[PDB]
């Protein structure tokens, strides 16, 4: 029930696949851990917002509405999840 | 027993059939169409509301939304939306 | 004793619902009053935008020779139109991927 | 002698594949675990709708896609092809992060 | 005389005299403070109005504005603004 | 036998107007109904933000040996607090100029 | 009555001093005409909307309030002129 | 021999001056002429408040100043100190314009 080191769960080839979809030929080795950190900070932002939406809603389960709405506020609007 | 959840299914369905008699749609593309029309409606409605507040107008008319779609919709889409909305209010006032 | 109900969607000749757009405008709380021509104009703009993007989606799907449009087709439609890309610059389409855009130096030779 | 491609063309075949294809690029379970780990630090005992987890999945992949396009522009700006930490720092700082 | 143009002038002047007895203010700085209070009021009120719509709530209360502070205001600014919000509302309920 | 007209800002112990912010919530048309503690809280947040930024403005004025706040003091107070900078990243101060910052590459050795 | 060339009205020393406020130590020679065009495009985006504000209000006089609204709709909010 | 400063030194003093200074950097009436020229392209014979022209001038200076912040960042990104049109285009593209 304790979760300790899940930032390493976003594997290095997963980052390679992400950069391939973004259109990258070559990825340095220093890239993976800081993109883990950057994505970490990004989820800190959006999940902090969604947690505030959640505790405002007096529910205990984070929903897709809270996700898409938190992305919507930050100029990162997402389609396809009931918005 | 269930509760009704509103969507923009049938209208997008009739439009896609009218512009393409043979072409179908997936369910996820339908969800993205629902999200798109909701986003555009909220943008135009918010900008129309702000135009209403800025000249101290408590009413929203087609002039207000015409101003809004001139603000948001870039270039050629603006004049085409002006054309269709003008024709639409033309048939609405004539009937 | 009463006239037959005939919708303002049919009065304007637009398949988008004038009544539902008016209801969402009243309950979206944007002004105290809304003129009757405003939802008609808004629904006409909405139907034009949907018709244009669905036209591009159907054309792109026919280019992929597929009779049903998918979110990939929506991404291909949106990113290939400069005015639609201006309208949807910061908007993300789910499971649509990205437009194939490889920079020129990335190609060999 | 067994076949071996020169460096780069496997990368471009990947480019064409995952730009042509659409599917999710992060393994779903470790992403879900990372999200639960982060949300545990903010408010205790959170559960997640599965669709919310895939929503963070799509949004995170697209966010990284936008960043990696920006770092691609930064790298080709700097006469390079291999991106560096200062490229992501530039992209975030120009965008205002 | 003309129509009165509302401002936040004497209010910000009282705040300055409370925080800095000997420091003065210019008129352009006061216009920027009017722009500040109007902009922050606009941001908080707009996001809290959207929060009211999202939960299908007809009321915006101190809870919605508090949550809006947690979204918009960063970090220690957020939690301190929460602290003075709670002291203000407890003083008001105690009259 | 009507009571004395007391003010809600003084009732809450504030300087910013509870009444005017409440009226602007009613007239900014943001909800049909507004809770009573909401304008008090919003005025508290506004007064605290203005209190910190005027404190930093007076401190910057005392730093520049000026007894009066100039918009340059306001811009220096915004940009020297990184959290206030993140609050107001997209906002430009009139006649504030820009914060003095030179990249170390530009400076000579 | 008609005006043909005010792009050169934003002179090269004016662009120089703008970039000096911008922290730019050295400016290429090809910068000036491009920034004139870029400012022209930015003013297209601003002034077209500001005009649309004015005949939205049925006014002939362009006001500072319309300019403030047009800037803040682009997310480039200007303090000091509202009210 | 008359006194003579090395290049960039006067530029650096100009730097420290213009972040030290707060006044307008665009000439007022030529900017008024430019904004009237752009305005008459949309609606002829428009009239301007002087405060409106000053607000447009302040916003234009703000836009360009922030644009050259990003441009200077992109220039030092490419190990250069003199900005180029590709730096401006890069910053404008990454910003989302």
């Amino acid at each position: 029930k304790v979760l300790r080191d899940n930032i390493q769960g976003i594997t290095k080839p997963a980052i390679r696949r992400l950069a391939r979809r973004g259109g990258v030929k070559r990825i340095s080795g220093l890239i993976y851990e800081e993109t883990r950190g950057v994505l970490k900070v990004f989820l800190e932002n959006v999940i902090r917002d969604a947690v505030t939406y959640t505790e405002h809603a007096k529910r205990k389960t984070v929903t897709a509405m809270d996700v898409v709405y938190a992305l919507k506020r930050q100029g990162r609007t997402l389609y396809g999840f009931g918005g | 027993k269930r509760s009704r959840k509103e969507s923009y299914s049938v209208y997008v369905y009739k439009v896609l059939k009218q512009v393409h008699p043979d072409t179908g749609i997936s369910s996820k593309a339908m969800g993205i169409m629902n999200s798109f029309v909701n986003d555009i409606f909220e943008r135009i409605a918010g900008e129309a509301s702000r135009l209403a507040h800025y000249n101290k107008r408590s009413t929203i008319t087609s002039r207000e939304i015409q101003t809004a779609v001139r603000l948001l919709l870039p270039g050629e889409l603006a004049k085409h939306a002006v054309s269709e909305g003008t024709k639409a209010v033309t048939k609405y006032t004539s009937a | 004793a009463r006239a037959k109900a005939k919708t303002r969607s049919s009065r304007a000749g637009l398949q988008f619902p004038v009544g539902r757009v008016h209801r969402l405008l009243r309950k979206g709380n944007y002004s105290e009053r809304v003129g009757a021509g405003a939802p008609v104009y808004l629904a006409a703009v909405l139907e034009y935008l949907t018709a244009e993007i669905l036209e591009l989606a159907g054309n792109a799907a026919r280019d992929n020779k597929k009779t049903r449009i998918i979110p990939r087709h929506l991404q291909l439609a949106i990113r290939n139109d400069e005015e639609l890309n201006k309208l949807l610059g910061r908007v993300t389409i789910a499971q649509g991927g990205v437009l194939p855009n490889i920079q020129a130096v990335l190609l060999p030779k | 002698k067994p076949h071996r491609y020169r460096p780069g063309t496997v990368a471009l075949r990947e480019i064409r594949r995952y730009q042509k294809s659409t599917e999710l690029l992060i393994r779903k379970l470790p992403f879900q675990r990372l999200v639960r780990e982060i949300a545990q630090d903010f408010k205790t005992d959170l559960r997640f709708q599965s669709s919310a987890v895939m929503a963070l999945q799509e949004a995170s992949e697209a966010y990284l896609v936008g960043l990696f396009e920006d770092t691609n522009l930064a790298a080709i700006h700097a006469k390079r092809v291999t991106i560096m930490p200062k490229d992501i720092q530039l992209a975030r700082r120009i965008r205002g992060e």
